[PDB]
RNA sequence: CGGUGAAAUGCGCAGAUACCGGGAGGAACGCCGAUGGCGAAGGCAGCCACCUGGUCCACCCGUGACGCUGAGGCGCGAAAGCG
RNA sequence: AGCCUACGGGCAGGCGCCGAGGGUAGGGCCCGUGACUGGGGCGAAGUCGUAACAAGGUAGCUGUACCGGAAGGUGCGGCUGGA
RNA sequence: CGCGGGGUGGAGCAGCCUGGUAGCUCGUCGGGCUCAUAACCCGAAGGUCGUCGGUUCAAAUCCGGCCCCCGCAACCA
RNA sequence: GGUAAAAAUGUU
RNA sequence: UGGUUCGUGGAGCCAUGGGGGAAUCUGGGCGGACCACCGCCUAAGGCUAAGUACUCCGGGUGACCGAUAGCGCACCAGUAC
RNA sequence: GAGCUAGCCCUGGCCAGGGUGAAGCUGGGGUGAGACCCAGUGGAGGCCCGAACCGGUGGGGGAUGCAAACCCCUCGGAUGA
RNA sequence: GAAUGCCGGCAUGAGUAACGAUAAAGAGGGUGAGAAUCCCUCUCGCCGUAAGCCCAAGGGUUCCUACGCAAUGGUCGUCAGCGUAGGGUUAGGCGGGACCUAAGGUGAAGCCGAAAGGCGUAGCCGAAGGGCAGCCGGUUAAUAUUCCGGCCCUUCCCGCAGGUGCGAUGGGGGGACGCUCUAGGCUAGGGGGACCGGAGCCAUGGACGAGCCCGGCCAGAAGCGCAGGGUGGGAGGUAGGCAAAUCCGCCUCCCAACAAGCUCUGCGUGGUGGGGAAGCCCGUACGGGUGACAACCCCCCGAAGCCAGGGAGCCAAGAAAAGCCUCUAAGCACAACCUGCGGGAACCCGUACCGCAAACCGACACAGGUGGGCGGGUGCAAGAGCACUCAGGCGCGCGGGAGAACCCUCGCCAAGGAACUCUGCAAGUUGGCCCCGUAACUUCGGGAGAAGGGGUGCUCCCUGGGGUGAUGAGCCCCGGGGAGCCGCAGUGAACAGGCUCUGGCGACUGUUUACCAAAAACACAGCUCUCUGCGAACUCGUAAGAGGAGGUAUAGGGAGCGACGCUUGCCCGGUGCCGGAAGGUCAAGGGGAGGGGUGCAAGCCCCGAACCGAAGCCCCGGUGAACGGCGGCCGUAACUAUAACGGUCCUAAGGUAGCGAAAUUCCUUGUCGGGUAAGUUCCGACCUGCACGAAAAGCGUAACGACCGGAGCGCUGUCUCGGCGAGGG
RNA sequence: CGAUGUCGGCUCGUCGCAUCCUGGGGCUGAAGAAGGUCCCAAGGGUUGGGCUGUUCGCCCAUUAAAGCGGCACGCGAGCUG
């Protein structure tokens, strides 16, 4: 339900804020198990380690509860859908009537005013944790955990979604977003549904200070350098590359695989 | 136009300080040199 | 092995074709099935459910000439094509 | 500040509005022309190929898309003006 | 003027390094097939190897000198 | 019938 | 691999980082690969004066200088700047 | 040595005054319901004119200078990267 | 005797350039050994969103006074920011600390590193941020929110008096937040006045007049008053807020739904306290008195400041900890805490002065640079603009003459208007507001201030809305119509676009070579390829660690291309990358066929071939928005000419679309066509493309540009071709 | 080479003659006028524009003519750039 501009000034006929109808009343957040102070940095002690980050608006870390086995058949209400600038995705405050209040990432279609809640038990809707040896062989879920307890960390991304595809003793088969298939252990927790504000692809930022908005800084093509800096660089006007393409460290940048090939995890992948 | 030296007490004594002298083992023998110089002054004089 | 009028390119001793067992994935629905049916046309074919339109018959109950066509306009509109 | 015949008047004169037209500037329509370029038509009996008419030697036509010296070729769907 | 490669039957190309014998495709000529042509089939002819010299028993071939052809180079102020 | 294929040209 | 005059050389000896891994006098190391004979030492714990080096400081001396010299400074100099 | 300069992090401050009038609300119109069309309201924008502020386009001056980058006229941005 | 030698001294240029903004000086009188330069008075000029006041940084005696002029002052000097000496900076309330936290620094635990040291949770440090209690006057030659005067507050500590279960660095609430536009009510500030209070003044033709001139305030507890900000009250139930909670949170029916009520600010009013002009008289450099028993009133304008944590909209989603309120834990309930009064106690540092500058940063009394607040009036549509001018501060620390050339900065010009020239470089023209009117093209926004026009002053009359006042006067903001007056000219001065046509490149705003390049370069949204399944890839680091990221394929890294539109053809032969449990080759190692050295021998020590031995390479495939590449020679058609067609050789494949003498074309000023009187440039074409061409992108494209080229109109000292005048030299 | 600043333009010139014109003359296939060619002659004169950075050159409109060369391809302590 993407917002489109007229074109009244230039780099707002291609400019495109996305829908904040799922937003509900709620532009102020909660507190105290709820945002932290957010330190900026674009590098490490000293140096720069990401080239090309800073500026950008200020943001304050919205705690989310990625581990949800902390209440294992403890019922949620969802009570708001916020903005979460830390986040493609959106993020959905719960009150337990436990008593508690806690952002878990906001699944597609998950609307106010809805009972979920994580477990074992734990009944196939939008929404619910459960371990993956428990949910039905081929719903999207999200939010899933790699190894048990560790927190979730796959698809976490706005609009994205992993399938399950099958069962082989302790593991379970996953499609990744990636289109990897991958073999996750059964007692990790995914969250049933895709992510939702799928939406996200299509934003068009418009002009040059949006992405100074966000913190991208603007980025130099190193064919725009000197042999110094940069391999691409030198050379009397735009030479064309002069060499088989490489990053400003030398290591090519055109189908050269860096995967360590003696990964233990590499016998629990099976595709791309 | 804009000169070299814009002054700063904070500044001129945090950089050239006696303490910041101590900290590293550089600034300790900056401090022995001068000792064995005869310097009256082994850090800038600060107010 | 494929393939043709015949061949060749190609695939194949790095273990193919042919066979069994398992897994993924997409598209189209055999037999029923036709000179059949439906729809205003384009067109519509596995099955289930929901939501929905047109139409045919009987009873002769009600309104009572409300009708027919239609320059524009509006909507639908195979396939190829474009985002 | 003039002239008068019936003068708290008239004439000449003066000021002003509209005003033919001329000037400046910008649009609209039409005609002639224009290096060069596209395709159309008729011409001396030219060159290259065989598309269509017989199953025209790949049934033909068609809308569209792509390609090819050229007719045309092929894909998708449609037609009997073919079996 | 510099460096490198080249000239061979009518056309286009081999053969030159490692001297002894010149081959391929199209074309031309003669004959078939056709009513006639093209296509196709069977035969055949054709080359002072740009020239001028010398090396050798012997030169398309090796070496030089000229005549043409193709490509590169012709910079610094 | 729901069911298979063969290589140019000809002045007016 | 380092140390020794020894730069892989016939390369021992002395130390070692890695791997294997003993023996207690009929035990062990060395005498420049190695083997035999003849000899010298007794590793894998530690301490140890004196003779030796230096001159911030004190003294003596000079075929050392004499204010552009001799220390940067004979003078309130590591100062002013 | 980042008291100049380049970047970023934390925390404060500054940007006279005029124009243009996007979305959206409200009302009317339209439809079977819509899309949509008018007004009024509204005040969006690396929007426009232009001071402070940040710059440094063209010319002249200056050239042992006022100045080891200056001065005058002119000019770019000026709610944003 | 030389080394552009070193150090020092003194010459030359030379009484030459210069004396540091062209804001400006003149006279009288003092003082003095000595006055253009010091003091005083009068006149003149200059700044006045400052060249005037108040803070912060920095500076460190420069402040005040007395005595002085050797040197410092670009001259002089009796003066001074200079020399000698003396004096001067007064705080519970201002600022900082005995309070808090941010980035970052440090760091018991812990991890790491040859050593030195590097990280690192809690903690601690860390400030123009949060918190916190003083306003107005008067005094000194020099200090005051500091001393004095009046009014008002804050902490502690000890007492009695009355209340309550008190009680932690622990739990919770709060503190607590963006940008932009804004409502209502006040304040600051300002304007006017027939009203009030004033020394005085009628000049030169006129005026004893509601005349001229000056001034009509400030702070102020409780108490009210007006605006406004915050917040629901019970009852249970309760697993969460890492022990406990009556608190918070989450459910559940009841009552409120309002600011009613509690508080909390702001602004008025307030006991009372203070100030109080012009002008005149004086004795000082600086002030003092009278004016005055001063008056101390009414309207209007009105904020960007206050009520503040107000409201609305939007996306880019907008610090932390303490103080504060509450909750309970040990412990304690003779304690303790809360409220009211009383007494006592209230420490350390800074306080002078300069402060857009002669006291800071620039070697200088340097035309430079330097953060925050106040910054009045009138007119110009508005305004911090521009011109003049209050308060206040200055005339820039060499002057006097002259009236040449020449230079700088200005002014004007006959006739011509770009003939100047690399180029209209420069300078002119145009210029603000109101009203008409406005093209191709287009992404429908634009282009647009298109272009081109008209009006603009002053008086008189009539008349329409508002705001504050009560519906009225007045005061203020906006209008309309009519009639006249003057001048060469009415934004009468100052501030204030020249315009159009057409191409090249880049889409645009933006960024860059501080100090010769602001551009077509960089960046940019956007497109594609590729890597990355998380202890990610990549980066810094020996490591630990950290960035990425407190992110998870709609995410992160790398590379190119650079909005958008239409598109992005063929070659995998070589290079790169990707994929291949075959085979060839291949090191240490395993392996021992076999041989050697010594021993009387057991033995001890050397070499050592088959064979088993990875990655890598060879080999087989793939891959262009990966590195890259995209042919030659002949002949041919009803006139020549040309070649749709063919032959042949080679390659991995032989440049398709679209452009093309171009930012690319050597020959070349190619050849036609247009602009011109005349066009090596420019524009439109042809293609014979030396040597375009598809993401080192191809062809276009509205809008945009201090970019580059061509043309035209207007206007002009650019020129013909100069002349005159001004000021600083 | 411990520095001799280079094309072109502007400004200012000066010099040479093998002369573009004007002046004098011989020959002419010189009727006349207008030319051709050669000899004497430098005293003076030798235009304004379009294109290009141009020197040169080609055009436009004229003229008595639109001369060639030297002076560091004269002249940057004179200027432009
Ligand atoms: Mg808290
Ligand atoms: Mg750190
Ligand atoms: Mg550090
Ligand atoms: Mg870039
Ligand atoms: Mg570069
Ligand atoms: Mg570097
Ligand atoms: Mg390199
Ligand atoms: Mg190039
Ligand atoms: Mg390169
Ligand atoms: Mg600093
Ligand atoms: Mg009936
Ligand atoms: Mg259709
Ligand atoms: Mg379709
Ligand atoms: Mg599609
Ligand atoms: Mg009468
Ligand atoms: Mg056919
Ligand atoms: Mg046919
Ligand atoms: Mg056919
Ligand atoms: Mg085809
Ligand atoms: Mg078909
Ligand atoms: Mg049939
Ligand atoms: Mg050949
Ligand atoms: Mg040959
Ligand atoms: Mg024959
Ligand atoms: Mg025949
Ligand atoms: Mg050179
Ligand atoms: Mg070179
Ligand atoms: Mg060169
Ligand atoms: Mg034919
Ligand atoms: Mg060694
Ligand atoms: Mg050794
Ligand atoms: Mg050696
Ligand atoms: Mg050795
Ligand atoms: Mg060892
Ligand atoms: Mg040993
Ligand atoms: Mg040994
Ligand atoms: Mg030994
Ligand atoms: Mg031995
Ligand atoms: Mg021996
Ligand atoms: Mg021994
Ligand atoms: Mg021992
Ligand atoms: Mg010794
Ligand atoms: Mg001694
Ligand atoms: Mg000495
Ligand atoms: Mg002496
Ligand atoms: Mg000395
Ligand atoms: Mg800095
Ligand atoms: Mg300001
Ligand atoms: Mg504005
Ligand atoms: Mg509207
Ligand atoms: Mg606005
Ligand atoms: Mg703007
Ligand atoms: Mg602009
Ligand atoms: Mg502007
Ligand atoms: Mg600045
Ligand atoms: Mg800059
Ligand atoms: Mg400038
Ligand atoms: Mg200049
Ligand atoms: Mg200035
Ligand atoms: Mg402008
Ligand atoms: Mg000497
Ligand atoms: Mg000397
Ligand atoms: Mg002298
Ligand atoms: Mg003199
Ligand atoms: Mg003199
Ligand atoms: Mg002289
Ligand atoms: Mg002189
Ligand atoms: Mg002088
Ligand atoms: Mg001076
Ligand atoms: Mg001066
Ligand atoms: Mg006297
Ligand atoms: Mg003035
Ligand atoms: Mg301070
Ligand atoms: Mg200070
Ligand atoms: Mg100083
Ligand atoms: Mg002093
Ligand atoms: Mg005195
Ligand atoms: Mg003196
Ligand atoms: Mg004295
Ligand atoms: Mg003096
Ligand atoms: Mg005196
Ligand atoms: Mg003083
Ligand atoms: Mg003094
Ligand atoms: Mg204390
Ligand atoms: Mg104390
Ligand atoms: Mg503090
Ligand atoms: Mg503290
Ligand atoms: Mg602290
Ligand atoms: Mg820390
Ligand atoms: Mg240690
Ligand atoms: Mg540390
Ligand atoms: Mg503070
Ligand atoms: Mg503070
Ligand atoms: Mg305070
Ligand atoms: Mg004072
Ligand atoms: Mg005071
Ligand atoms: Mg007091
Ligand atoms: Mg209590
Ligand atoms: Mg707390
Ligand atoms: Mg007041
Ligand atoms: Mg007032
Ligand atoms: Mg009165
Ligand atoms: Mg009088
Ligand atoms: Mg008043
Ligand atoms: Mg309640
Ligand atoms: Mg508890
Ligand atoms: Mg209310
Ligand atoms: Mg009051
Ligand atoms: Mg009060
Ligand atoms: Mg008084
Ligand atoms: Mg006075
Ligand atoms: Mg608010
Ligand atoms: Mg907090
Ligand atoms: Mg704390
Ligand atoms: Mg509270
Ligand atoms: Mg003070
Ligand atoms: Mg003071
Ligand atoms: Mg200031
Ligand atoms: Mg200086
Ligand atoms: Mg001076
Ligand atoms: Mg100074
Ligand atoms: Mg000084
Ligand atoms: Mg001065
Ligand atoms: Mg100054
Ligand atoms: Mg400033
Ligand atoms: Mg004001
Ligand atoms: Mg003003
Ligand atoms: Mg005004
Ligand atoms: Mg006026
Ligand atoms: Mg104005
Ligand atoms: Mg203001
Ligand atoms: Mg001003
Ligand atoms: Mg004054
Ligand atoms: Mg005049
Ligand atoms: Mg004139
Ligand atoms: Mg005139
Ligand atoms: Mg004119
Ligand atoms: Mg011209
Ligand atoms: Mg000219
Ligand atoms: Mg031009
Ligand atoms: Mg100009
Ligand atoms: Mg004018
Ligand atoms: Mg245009
Ligand atoms: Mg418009
Ligand atoms: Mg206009
Ligand atoms: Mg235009
Ligand atoms: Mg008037
Ligand atoms: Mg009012
Ligand atoms: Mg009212
Ligand atoms: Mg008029
Ligand atoms: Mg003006
Ligand atoms: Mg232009
Ligand atoms: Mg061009
Ligand atoms: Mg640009
Ligand atoms: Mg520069
Ligand atoms: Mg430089
Ligand atoms: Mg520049
Ligand atoms: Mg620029
Ligand atoms: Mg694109
Ligand atoms: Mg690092
Ligand atoms: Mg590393
Ligand atoms: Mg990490
Ligand atoms: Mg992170
Ligand atoms: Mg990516
Ligand atoms: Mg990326
Ligand atoms: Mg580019
Ligand atoms: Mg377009
Ligand atoms: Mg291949
Ligand atoms: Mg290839
Ligand atoms: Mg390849
Ligand atoms: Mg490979
Ligand atoms: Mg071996
Ligand atoms: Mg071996
Ligand atoms: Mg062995
Ligand atoms: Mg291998
Ligand atoms: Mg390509
Ligand atoms: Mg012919
Ligand atoms: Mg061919
Ligand atoms: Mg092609
Ligand atoms: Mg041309
Ligand atoms: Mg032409
Ligand atoms: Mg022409
Ligand atoms: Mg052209
Ligand atoms: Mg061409
Ligand atoms: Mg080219
Ligand atoms: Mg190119
Ligand atoms: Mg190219
Ligand atoms: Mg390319
Ligand atoms: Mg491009
Ligand atoms: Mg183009
Ligand atoms: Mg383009
Ligand atoms: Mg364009
Ligand atoms: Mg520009
Ligand atoms: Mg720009
Ligand atoms: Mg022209
Ligand atoms: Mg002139
Ligand atoms: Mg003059
Ligand atoms: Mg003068
Ligand atoms: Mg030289
Ligand atoms: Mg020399
Ligand atoms: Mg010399
Ligand atoms: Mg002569
Ligand atoms: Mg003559
Ligand atoms: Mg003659
Ligand atoms: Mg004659
Ligand atoms: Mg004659
Ligand atoms: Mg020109
Ligand atoms: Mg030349
Ligand atoms: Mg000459
Ligand atoms: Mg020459
Ligand atoms: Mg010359
Ligand atoms: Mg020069
Ligand atoms: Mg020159
Ligand atoms: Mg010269
Ligand atoms: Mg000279
Ligand atoms: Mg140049
Ligand atoms: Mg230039």
């Amino acid at each position: 339900a993407v917002k489109k501009f007229k074109p009244y000034t230039p780099s707002r006929r291609f400019m495109t804020v996305a829908d904040f109808s799922e937003i509900t009343k709620t532009e102020p957040e909660k507190s105290l198990v709820k945002p932290l102070k957010k330190t900026g940095g674009r590098n490490n002690q000293g140096r720069i380690t990401v080239r090309f980050r800073g500026g950008g608006h200020k943001r304050l870390y919205r705690i989310i509860d990625f581990k949800r086995w902390d209440k294992v058949g403890i019922p949620a209400k969802v009570a708001a859908i916020e903005y979460d600038p830390n986040r493609s995705a959106r993020i959905a405050l719960l009150h337990y009537v436990d008593g508690e209040k806690r952002y878990i990432i906001a699944p597609d279609g998950l609307q106010v005013g809805q009972q979920v809640v994580a477990g074992p038990d734990a009944p196939i809707q939008v929404g619910n944790a459960l371990p993956l040896r428990f949910i039905p062989v081929g719903t999207v879920v999200h939010a899933v955990e790699l190894e048990p307890k560790k927190g979730a960390k796959l698809a976490r991304a706005a609009g994205t979604s992993a399938q399950i595809q099958g069962r082989e003793g302790d593991y379970v088969i996953l499609r990744l977003p990636s289109g990897e298939l991958r073999k996750v252990h059964g007692e990790c927790y995914a969250t049933v549904g895709a992510v939702g504000n799928a939406d996200h692809k299509n934003i068009v930022l418009g002009k040059a200070g949006r992405s100074r908005w966000l913190g991208r800084r603007p980025h130099v093509r190193g064919a725009a350098m000197n042999p110094v800096d940069h391999p691409h660089g030198g050379g009397e006007g735009r030479a064309p590359r002069g060499r088989p393409p490489a990053s400003p460290w030398g290591w090519q940048t055109k189908g050269l695989k860096t995967r360590k090939r003696r990964k233990p995890s590499s016998r629990f992948i099976i595709a791309r | 136009m804009k000169r070299t030296w814009q002054p700063n007490r904070r500044k001129r004594a945090k950089t050239h300080g006696f303490r910041a002298r101590m900290r590293t083992p550089g600034g300790r023998k900056v401090l022995k040199r001068r000792r064995q110089k005869g310097r009256w002054r082994l850090t800038p004089a600060v107010r």
